[PDB]
């Protein structure tokens, strides 16, 4: 039996943490849903 | 039980303890999650119950007690915050520059931070604060690390 309990607000944070890169990725999608990397 | 507004856990007490499996957004009187997280299962919220309304294994998304509500769209150019809420750990924004999945079927916007299963389900939002979709599937790149598609549904 899941449940669920709050967590917070959904506002965008002045002065976030920045991070993360922004890579140009070839994916294939399949029927289950699942993302697969096309080289 | 609790509808307002904001991002919620997803708990299970199945397990060892309690665990959480995911995370989640109540927006208009709705819940939405990715399928992967409660595989279409019902939800508790205090005495209530939340019923599943619409989902969707292809796409990994699924709405409780009405139609999938969020619509906006990550605008390809901008950087976005994914409001991360890891299990055991306070709910914390991540500012970053997308990159792309590039598809037969057309290009996704893609999220590049690292963390662990249960976060799945975190809102992704844009600089008016909506939420442009949901983090928790995408892939494994050669470093082991994780990119995860922004994954929207459609509001009918
Ligand atoms: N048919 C869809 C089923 C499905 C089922 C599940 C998922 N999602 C995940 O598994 C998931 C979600 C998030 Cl937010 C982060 C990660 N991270 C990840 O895989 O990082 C590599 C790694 C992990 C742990 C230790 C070492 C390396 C995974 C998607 C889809």
């Amino acid at each position: 039996d899941m449940y669920i309990e709050r967590a917070g607000d959904i506002t965008w944070e002045k002065d976030a943490e920045v991070t993360g890169n922004s890579p140009r990725l070839d994916v294939a999608l399949d029927e289950s849903g699942d993302f697969s990397l096309v080289e | 039980g609790e509808t307002t507004d904001g991002v919620y856990r997803v708990m299970t007490r199945r397990l060892l303890g309690s665990t959480q499996v995911g995370v989640g957004v109540m927006q208009e009187g709705v819940f939405h999650t990715m399928w992967h997280v409660t595989k279409g299962a019902a939800l508790r919220s205090g005495e209530g119950r939340l019923d599943p309304y619409w989902g969707d294994v292809k796409q990994d998304l699924v709405s409780y007690c009405g139609p999938w509500k969020l619509d906006a769209a990550w605008d390809g150019l901008s950087e976005v915050q994914l409001l991360a809420v890891p299990p055991g750990e306070r709910a914390k924004n991540i500012q970053t520059l997308p990159g792309i999945f590039k598809t037969k079927d057309g290009d996704i916007g893609a999220v590049a931070l690292d963390y662990p299963a249960g976060t799945s389900g975190s809102p992704i939002l844009d600089k008016c604060g909506r939420v442009i979709g949901l983090y928790g599937n995408g892939v494994v790149i050669k470093n082991g690390s994780y990119v995860s598609a922004i994954t929207q549904g459609k509001r009918e």
